[PDB]
């Protein structure tokens, strides 16, 4: 049991959650058109398994693209709260004279999936921090349902504005004023960026013609691996508040760094060998990492991984102990055996091994202040501000953003180097 | 011709007053207290 209700966000997270009910249906066998050929489906007369998977949206047109691509059957008509003017990257738009008329409509459909469950232990938000709808309407359906629901565990797999390039204009404004919204009510904060899921995709992989299905393909793999370890048996088992006390000691630092493995070239997939020291030497390779953040230049506060396979305890002791033996103080030592260790009994598709590793680290600061610096850049110059402004929003708020960011990182700082 | 120049004024008048007149939430409050309620 022990639900998860799916609601997403802007187009991204729609397209996130499509490929992520792709491959959990893939994976538990499930057609596009719903049947097997409860922990996450429903049931329905007539035989069939329906996602409690909400998709809201201030445009049409995602919405329209997620049910025209396969595997569309499986989401029920109520749950396609549409919008029809779109925030049009405005966190204004988003957050205050759209919020404010669709939160009910959302509010009156996730009590429908909440009351269609017994136990609802955990949430799932896929949403951006930089577009107008996704950012200010997800950020504030976290809030709310953190108003009314204190004592579910949030978790918003967030992607955040692009280091090289800005995806929109407005990218640092929506990005801080997410975060400042986030922090409070977000309880576990899977940082991601489409430029390191580029890094993934490109570098070991031989991908030379990506496409955002295939990178919505890797993020749902590692989206289904971080809870495989819920709904299958397995020698040693967790779920989201054994990771989540494993992986915070403080309230604030709870944003996570996550990868998936293996994922290796094909043609050269029959060369080399497959076993989990290979495993750990795949994950515990800086590359392997899905944000823009090489955890090897901070530490690492804990970490938690969660293997998928039938393979000995043995192997899980001598991991995490060899690791820490050598980057031990790519770690934080203040805290005692900072490494969590579980295991899912079960396989990939078709494969021998899986493992998820999930992080609570210090190098995510450095993104936060990268957002934090150029939202100061285009703020004190005042860049692009009259689409938040003649909307019901003030800088006051604004300043209480960049500065509530900079209050998160200068805690995640020095709790980098405090020891004793 | 005295009346004819003198409607002309009425004439002028009346369009400076069009121009300086040129110068719904009830039900969408309604829907904010559904909610709350
Ligand atoms: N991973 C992924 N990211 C996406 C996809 N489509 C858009 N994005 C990112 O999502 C951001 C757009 O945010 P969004 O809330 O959807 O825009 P809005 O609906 O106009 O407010 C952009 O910065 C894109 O980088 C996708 O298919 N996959």
């Amino acid at each position: 049991m022990r639900e998860i209700v799916h609601i997403q966000g802007g187009q991204c997270g729609n397209q996130i959650g499509a490929k992520f009910w792709e491959v959990i249906s893939d994976e538990h066998g499930i057609d596009p058109t719903g049947t097997y050929h409860n922990v996450y489906y429903n049931e329905a007369t007539g035989g069939r398994y329906v996602p409690r998977a909400i998709l809201m949206d201030l445009e049409p047109g995602t919405m329209d693209s997620v049910r025209a691509g396969p595997f569309g059957q499986l989401f029920r008509p109520d749950n396609f709260v549409f919008g029809q003017t779109g925030a049009g990257n405005n966190w204004a738009k988003g957050h205050y004279t759209e919020g404010a008329e669709l939160i009910d409509s959302v509010l009156d459909v996730v009590r429908k999936e909440a009351e269609g469950c017994d136990c609802l232990q955990g949430f799932q938000i896929t949403h951006s921090l930089g577009g107008g709808t996704g950012s200010g309407m997800g950020t504030l359906l976290i809030s709310k349902v953190r108003e009314e629901y204190p004592d579910r565990i949030m978790e918003t797999f967030s992607v955040v504005p692009s280091p090289k390039v800005s995806d929109t204009v407005v990218e640092p404004y929506n990005a801080t004023l997410s975060v400042h919204q986030l922090v409070e009510n977000a309880d576990e904060c899977m940082v991601i960026d489409n430029e390191a899921l580029y890094d993934i995709c490109f570098r070991t992989l031989k991908l030379t013609t990506p496409t955002y299905g295939d990178l919505n393909h890797l993020v749902s793999a590692a989206m289904s691996g971080v809870t495989c370890c819920l709904r299958f048996p397995g020698q040693l088992n967790s779920d989201l508040r054994k990771l989540a006390v494993n992986l915070i000691p403080f309230p604030r630092l709870h944003f996570f760094m996550i990868g998936f493995a293996p994922l290796t070239s094909r043609g050269s997939q029959q060369y080399r060998a497959l076993t989990v020291p290979e495993l750990t030497q795949q994950m515990f390779d800086a590359k392997n990492m899905m944000c823009a953040a090489d955890p090897r230049h901070g530490r690492y506060l804990t970490a938690s991984a969660l293997f998928r396979g039938r393979m000995s305890t043995k192997e899980v002791d001598e991991q995490m102990l060899n690791v820490q033996n050598k980057n031990s103080s790519y770690f934080v030592e203040w805290i005692p055996n900072n490494i969590k260790s579980s295991i899912c009994d079960i396989p990939p598709k078709g494969l021998k091994m899986a493992v998820t590793f999930v992080g609570n680290s210090t190098a995510i600061q450095e993104m936060f202040k990268r957002v934090a610096e150029q939202f100061t850049a285009m703020f004190r110059r005042k860049a692009f501000l009259h689409w938040y402004t003649g909307e019901g929003m003030d800088e006051m708020e604004f300043t209480e953003a960049e500065s509530n960011m900079n209050d998160l990182v200068s805690e995640y700082q020095q709790y980098q180097d405090a020891t004793a | 011709m005295e009346i004819e120049k003198h409607v002309v004024d009425f004439q002028k008048k009346i369009i400076e007053k069009r121009s300086n007149i040129g110068g719904k939430q009830i039900k969408i409050l309604e829907n904010r207290l559904d909610k709350a309620n």
